[PDB]
């Protein structure tokens, strides 16, 4: 729980934008993570608010 | 000098009526399969 | 300190074995102080860099 | 020694067989042509192969093999980058699926089976039936095609003369391919020769045997100085 | 633009042998000599041996005691 | 956090080679044919107007892009200078057989050039004869095409 | 800075292709990836932009734990200058030390081979990946009630040699080429 | 070591001056190999006595250079592979991959027909597309019940046999590494080798690093205990 | 397949620097000379058997048919010789046993039909046609007609224009008669414990179908063998009533699987395969071999032009 | 899965050779030293 | 060659 | 230690030079004065 | 006994430093661009001892070879040599390679 808010962006929608919360390791930051075909992600997203 | 060997210890025995169904092939089975190899035969210089 | 280096140049050197005079020959050489063929070569070479004619150069070395 | 047996008749031919995997069967003989060997002519399907792996009956399973080119391994460096010259690529299983099928009853017959095919590899995986691959044989391996061309191009027997037999000899020993079947060079020499060239060769081999450990000291004494 | 790929491999040239998923295969390519692993660290001693030579980061201090 | 520089040096190193030669021990079909396939399984003669489409517009892409690049200004001042480097290189190989040939036969500046226009430099014999050599190979044109079409 | 060395990672893109732990024909065969991967050896996987190559990166065997021998630099030392250690004697299996627990090195500490892996056409669809991912994902701290306690399992630390796989992967639009 | 020519020389190289310039300088005399396989050092003794020592030099000369020029195409495959481009080199296959029976192997090539889906920019294929063609790959379904058709066990042979200690609290043991197990216990019988100020070479076997300082001290301690008691 | 070492005067000495390679003809074509011969009616030489035979087994192998060892044979060369190292007093060789391809006979792979003379039939009636024979599918029906389905894959496909992909079929049916049907296009992928059609009769390629063939297959236990094994409390009692389960398989009276490879008639190095694809690395490659054959001598002319040097 | 591709004959390589003789003999001699 | 790339874009197996 | 991350920080992460960086280390050392 | 770094410098230091001086390398050799023992250990040829052993056996070469001239094949000798002669006169290559065969596994079995 320390991810707060996610965006996928570009044109084929497989890298974020993840923003973290003020609890995790090093504050406030905005990171761009690249996606492998991983079917789990969403399912985890949700059910982590 | 040399040494003999029995002309019905060199050759196979069995009637055709011995085998399965299908495995005699007639004529016009085995025409058919000379036609096929021959003009597979030909095909890509033909083309 | 001079011995540390020394030494450890030394063991990553020798670690080879763990499985005329070279010098005389190699003060008589055609260096570039930090032979008009040479220049003519070299200039030729830093001149033609990012054109692929570069590669005709490459077959002038001895 | 009895020479082997040579008959000769007018023979006819069987009639040609479709047993749906594979079609031939007109060879009326049961050996062949350039090894006298017995010939495989009983053939075994498919789902033959799979009951006889999974009841029992079948025990052992062999595949024959292929070269696999030098070109095509991964082991080093390309030929061609000029490095030292690699030994030789393992060879490969057979491309066209040629396998023979051993009973527990002694029989013997051929198939065609892909290698990797999922129903006889989980079979074979599960039941222990012991797996094999049939070695190369000698004309058809990379590394002896040296021997197999020489002795398609120098000749079996060898040349010497008297005056009054032209005894065909032996090569030999140190190239004498198969075994010491006819004449030696030296019993030939001295049983239908004359004490003139036998005693010539003799001697002029020695000179010959001489010369070379001569050559190796005088060049032993050349580095000495 | 001119560039076409295989469409089974995807261009890659090369697929899987799926029996070798979960007295080899016979079918499947040849090892490497980096997949030996009882030999990576004299390999990489060889290569580090040769390596030193041509080094030439420490030069300044082996100029000034020369 | 530290900054980070521009390279200027021997930057890259694995590009100054060709190497394509040496890694394929030197000492396309599955393309052409899955595009017409494709074209055909897809979408009477309506396969015929697909495939002489596609050969068409390809066609035209290629012209299409020489021409374009071949009209910006300096593109056809390196092809200017190109041209009277090569001519130059030919006049040399030419005099050099011609001579050598006549010999045994009897046995048996550039500134005036890349400083005027290039159109009055040139005669009209030449381009005459280029129009000759073209209009005599595109001249069968109509009769083969509608000797293709018509079954 | 914090923005230029970005730009910058951008348009010199190809002077950032692993030149260090990569020295010669550096090619491993894909069942030795798989057999690797398998036993957690690997402590990096960097897939490429077009998803069919790969550049693994494996820890020198003994600068994977954090056991005390004498072929590392001495990064961690007592009072008395002795390196640490940190095995743990797995009390399941005795008599066997390859089985027991330690630690494992920051990863910045590591010497690392960086070997170079062609992928075939179906990675993605086999599942290797996944499965790996997956199975080492699903473990973790837990509470016990039949002692009340936040125990860490023994099924979830790493054996000696065992390290922590970092799976990253590029984007094609950031070379800017 | 400038003498020894243990290493690079005095000044050949100079990271300001040129690229032209400094190769020059290093395609001098051998300057771009080492010592050990320079033939220089070696042109003047080989003859009889073996015949191996100038054979034995550019036949490993030969595997460095290939090495070398290895190096190079997997840089510029990789360097294609960072981009989406297809790669220049094909390789063969390796330990757990055979060739595609399509193609030959050659992955890609060229064709005179524009290939649309670069001229558009549709070449990549739309995540959510490919999670659900993976997640449909994943799940086979079951249509039939094993109710109406008597299939008692899951697909797959020899089922009967595959139906009839503490590696659940402690996982499984990792079959990789039993190599190193023997010096792992010798680190544990001599705590003073963790000392600060040792640097062995490395390695595993009775020949590398651990082991060859061990044995060495042994010898050489009772050496000179045998040296003690003479005098 | 294991290797031997003979180190022994005798053995070397019917060795010398290695057995004799028995050669011939081709593994494939030994029987073309002596059956056009056999068809025309001359009369011909007849097969002698192999040195090692004796008469003794003759009686057996033309009675009772060959063993595995009727068929091995060995070979062996020779390493360094008499005088050359110790523990080696007279030589050392290696032997080796095998079984050479000319064991199987005048036997090939069905022929290729005749694609354009031969009735067709869609990918998705195969596969009706396939699932009506799977007992493990809900659509199963045990008064089908058997058939032989023939997987042909092509070997031409790139040497040679007019090669195809994929695979195709040639079923055979009760009436005698054929067709066959085209895999190419691998529709859409599943694994092979599959039982669910594509949402369009239009994605049914081969691996619907390779699922199809696989589960067809499947043994059938009755309900008998596992009510022993698990109403049996013992361990090892379930162990007998497993090891003594039979089973059935009833796909043996529906389907006649085989695989075949259209056989290629051109040679992939030939000078016709040149012609039928003209590259420039080819004109190149064939310049060189011919200065290799004729021009070469021109570095024999480098040595009569070093006269003046 | 498994692939079921099959060539009707098998590419034996036929239609220098002296150092793979002499490299195959001395790879055996070798072992067979190796074996004492 | 954008009435074809609905066609050609199987080559790929996108839509 | 059970509401530790485990992902470690950007900030806690130590410089390391590559072979190229210590031998402008040594030169801009050497040239200082 | 003896090493031979413990007579370059021997008594000028004491254990430790010859300690220090051993373990570092043999002496100099290849890395260092001169010649290694064992490289130059390769270079001398063959010495007295066994170019004197095979004069000796050069001496018993022709002592026997002129033995070999002082013989005459016996009296069944010359027929088993013709009879082999004439399986060579009716011999073919194919089954001059079948007695071959013969002759080998006959004496395999044996
Ligand atoms: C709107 C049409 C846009 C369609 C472009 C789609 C992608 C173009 C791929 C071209 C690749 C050529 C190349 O390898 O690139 C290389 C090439 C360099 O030569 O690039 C070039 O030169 C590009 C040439 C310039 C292109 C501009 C022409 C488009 C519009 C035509 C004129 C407007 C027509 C009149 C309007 C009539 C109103 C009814
Ligand atoms: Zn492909
Ligand atoms: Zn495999």
């Amino acid at each position: 729980g320390h991810v707060a808010r996610v965006r996928f962006y570009g044109p084929e929608k497989n890298k974020v934008m993840a923003t973290t919360r003020a609890s995790a390791p090093g504050g406030e930051r905005l990171c761009k993570v690249v996606l492998p075909p991983d079917p789990e992600l969403l399912d985890h997203l949700v059910s982590n608010g | 000098r040399r040494e003999a060997i029995p002309a019905e210890l060199l050759l196979v025995k069995e009637d055709p009526s011995k085998l399965p169904a299908g495995v005699l092939q007639t004529r016009e089975q085995l025409k058919q399969a000379q036609r096929d190899i021959n003009w597979a035969g030909k095909r890509e210089q033909v083309f | 300190l001079r011995s540390r280096m020394f030494l450890n140049f030394l063991t990553e050197r020798n670690k080879y074995y763990l499985n005329q005079n070279l010098r005389d020959i190699k003060i008589k050489a055609n260096y570039n102080n930090f032979t008009m063929f040479r220049d003519f070569w070299v200039w030729s070479y830093n001149n033609t860099q990012t054109n692929a004619f570069n590669q005709n150069l490459w077959w002038l070395l001895p | 020694p009895a020479l082997p047996a040579r008959a000769t008749a007018v023979v006819a031919p069987l009639p040609e067989k479709n047993y749906g995997s594979l079609r031939g069967g007109r060879w009326p003989f049961l050996y062949d042509n350039v090894y006298g060997l017995p010939v495989v002519r009983q053939v075994a399907s498919y789902g033959e192969v799979l009951e006889g792996i999974r009841t029992g009956r079948i025990s052992q399973v062999l595949w024959f093999q292929a070269p696999r080119a030098v070109t095509a391994s991964a082991a080093a460096p390309p030929p061609g980058l000029g490095g030292p010259q690699q030994p030789q690529p393992p060879p490969l299983a057979s491309p066209d699926g040629r396998c023979l099928v051993r009973f527990a009853n002694g029989q013997v017959k051929q198939a065609v089976i892909p290698p990797g095919e999922p129903r006889i590899s989980q079979a074979l995986q599960q039941y222990g039936t012991a797996v094999s691959y049939i070695p190369l044989e000698p004309r058809y391996m990379p590394e002896l095609a040296a021997m197999r061309a020489r002795g398609a191009q120098e000749a079996v027997l060898g040349e010497v003369d008297t005056g009054a037999v032209a005894t065909p000899v032996e090569l030999p020993e140190d190239e004498r391919r198969g075994a010491a079947v006819g004449p030696t060079a030296f019993e030939a020499v001295a049983a239908y020769g004359s004490p003139e060239q036998l005693a010539a060769a003799l001697d002029d081999n020695y000179q010959a045997a001489a010369g070379q450990v001569a050559a190796l000291l005088a060049e032993r004494e050349a580095w000495v100085a | 633009l001119l560039q076409h790929k295989c469409q089974r491999c995807k261009g890659a040239g090369v697929m899987t042998c799926p029996a070798c998923l979960g007295g080899g295969c016979r079918v499947c390519g040849t090892a490497c000599a980096w997949d030996a692993e009882s030999e990576w660290m004299e390999r990489w001693g060889e290569w580090e041996s040769r390596l030193a030579y041509y080094d030439k980061a420490t030069g300044p201090l082996m100029d000034e005691w020369y | 956090q530290s900054e980070h520089n521009v390279k200027i040096f021997h930057n890259s190193w694995w590009t100054h080679l060709n190497i394509k030669n040496l890694v394929n021990n030197q000492d396309s079909e599955f393309i052409n044919s899955a595009i017409i396939k494709s074209i055909n399984n897809k979408t009477s003669s309506e396969k015929e107007t697909m495939q002489l489409l596609l050969m068409s517009s390809s066609i035209l892409l290629h012209l299409c892009a020489i021409i374009s690049l071949v009209s910006i200004s300096q593109v056809r001042c390196f092809v200017k200078f190109h041209l009277i480097l090569l001519y130059k290189l030919s006049n040399v190989y030419n005099a050099i057989l011609n001579q050598l040939s006549n010999k045994l036969q009897k046995n048996l500046g550039f500134l005036v050039e890349w400083s005027s226009d290039f159109i009055t430099i040139i005669p009209e014999n030449v381009d005459i004869y280029i129009w000759n050599v073209f209009s005599k190979i595109y001249r069968t044109i109509p009769l083969s095409f509608i000797s293709t079409t018509l079954g | 800075a914090i923005f230029w060395n970005k730009l910058l990672d951008r348009v010199q893109y190809k002077e950032n292709l692993p030149q260090a732990g990569l020295v010669g024909d550096m090619r491993i065969s894909y069942a030795k990836f798989l057999e690797l991967l398998k036993d957690q050896r690997v402590k990096r996987l960097v897939v490429y932009g077009d998803m069919r190559t790969a550049v693994v990166e494996v820890p020198h065997p003994w600068s994977a734990s954090v056991l005390g021998h004498p072929a590392t630099h001495p990064f961690y030392e007592d009072s008395a200058h002795n390196r640490v250690s940190m095995l743990r004697p797995n009390p399941a299996a005795p008599e066997d030390v390859t089985q027991w627990f330690c630690a494992e090195m920051p990863e910045w500490d590591m010497e690392k081979y960086r070997f170079y892996v062609d992928l075939p056409g179906d990675f993605w669809e086999s599942g290797v990946l996944q499965r790996h991912l997956a199975a080492q994902r699903a473990e973790g701290a837990v509470w016990d009630p039949a002692s009340g306690q936040y125990i860490l399992p023994y099924r979830a630390q790493k054996k000696v040699f065992q390290v922590s796989t970092e799976v990253q992967l590029l984007d094609p639009q950031e070379s800017w080429d | 070591p400038y003498d020894a020519d243990a290493n690079l020389g005095y000044q050949i190289v100079d990271p300001t001056a040129s690229m032209g310039e400094n190769v020059w300088n290093m395609a001098q005399v051998y300057n771009s190999l080492p010592p050990e396989l320079n033939p220089l050092r070696t042109q003047h003794l080989a003859d009889r006595g073996g015949g191996n020592t100038q054979a034995a030099v550019e036949a490993a000369r030969s595997a460095f250079d290939a090495q070398v020029v290895m190096e190079a195409a997997l840089l510029q495959n990789l360097e294609a592979a960072a981009q989406d481009l297809p790669k220049p080199h094909r390789l063969p296959p390796t330990a757990g991959t055979v060739a595609c029976n399509e193609c030959g192997g050659a992955a890609w090539g060229y064709s005179f027909f524009p290939n649309t889906a670069v001229m558009f920019g549709l070449e990549r294929p739309f995540w959510g597309d490919t999670l659900a063609r993976l997640s449909k790959y994943w799940n086979p379904t079951q249509v039939a019940d094993p109710a109406r058709t008597g299939q008692l066990l899951p697909y797959g042979e020899g089922g009967l046999r595959r139906l009839l200690a503490l590696e659940a609290v402690v996982g499984k043991a990792p079959a990789t590494t039993g190599r190193y197990r023997r010096d792992l216990e010798l680190l544990l019988a001599h705590p003073e080798l963790r000392d600060g100020a040792l640097r062995v070479p490395g390695g595993w076997g009775p020949e590398g690093g651990l082991q060859t300082y061990l044995r060495g001290q042994q010898e050489e301690q009772a050496r000179m205990q045998r040296r003690r008691d003479l005098a | 397949t294991a290797e031997r070492f003979i180190t022994d005067a005798k053995e070397l000495n019917a060795t010398g620097s290695g057995l004799p390679i028995i050669d011939g003809p081709d593994w494939e074509e030994q029987h073309w000379a002596a059956l056009k011969a056999m068809s025309a009616g001359r009369p011909v030489a007849l097969p002698t058997p192999h040195a090692k035979f004796g008469p003794e087994d003759l009686q057996r192998i033309a009675a009772s048919g060959p063993r595995l060892e009727d068929l091995t044979l060995e070979h062996a060369e020779r390493l360094a010789g008499p005088g050359q190292l110790p523990t080696a007093p007279d030589g050392v060789a290696l032997a080796f046993r095998y079984i050479p391809r000319s064991v199987l006979g005048d036997f090939r792979q069905e022929v290729e039909p005749d694609w354009r003379s031969l009735p067709a039939m869609s990918p998705a009636e195969l596969y009706a046609g396939l699932r009506a024979r799977n007992w493990t599918s809900a659509h199963y029906d045990p008064a089908a007609e058997p058939w032989r389905l023939q997987v042909f894959s092509c070997d031409y496909k790139h040497t040679g224009v007019t090669g195809w992909p994929g695979y195709r079929v040639v079923v055979t049916s009760r009436g005698g008669r054929r067709r066959w049907v085209d895999l190419a296009e691998e529709g859409e992928l599943v694994q092979l414990t599959e039982q669910a059609p594509p949402a369009s009769p239009a994605d049914i390629g081969y691996s619907h179908v390779f699922a199809q063939l696989y589960q067809a297959y499947e043994p059938r236990y009755s309900p008998e063998a596992l009510a022993a094994l698990y109403g049996s409390s013992s361990s090892k009692g379930k162990a007998a009533a497993a090891a003594a389960a039979q089973h059935d398989t009833p796909a043996l009276r529906h389907l006649d699987v085989s695989y075949h490879g259209t056989g290629s008639a051109v040679a992939p190095g030939s000078g016709t395969a040149f012609l039928m694809q003209p590259s420039w690395d080819a004109v190149t490659g064939a310049i060189r071999w011919g200065l290799e054959r004729s021009g070469l001598p021109e570095l024999r002319a480098l040595r009569d032009s070093l006269l003046p040097e | 899965n498994g692939h079921l591709s099959v060539v009707s004959n098998a590419n034996l390589l036929t239609g220098k050779r002296l150092n793979s003789y002499l490299i195959y003999v001395n790879q055996n001699l070798k072992k067979f030293i190796q074996l004492n | 060659l954008a009435l074809l790339t609905p066609t050609l874009l199987t080559l790929t197996g996108q839509s | 230690e059970l509401m530790r991350s485990a992902v470690p920080a950007p900030g806690e992460v130590p410089n390391r030079n590559s072979r190229g960086q210590v031998a402008e280390q040594v030169r801009a050392i050497l040239d200082q004065y | 006994s003896e090493d031979s770094v413990e007579q370059e410098f021997g008594g000028d230091y004491s254990e430790a430093s010859l300690e220090y001086i051993r373990a570092l390398g043999p002496k100099k050799g290849a890395p260092f661009a001169e010649v290694d023992p064992a490289e130059q250990a390769a270079a001398l040829p063959p010495s007295q001892a066994e170019c004197e052993a095979a004069k000796a056996v050069l001496e018993n070469y022709k002592r026997d070879i002129d033995a070999l001239k002082t013989y005459r094949p016996s009296e069944q000798e010359r027929a088993a040599i013709d009879a082999r002669r004439a399986l060579a006169l009716e011999a073919t290559p194919e089954e001059l390679t079948w007695l071959k065969m013969r002759e080998y596994y006959a004496t395999q079995r044996a």
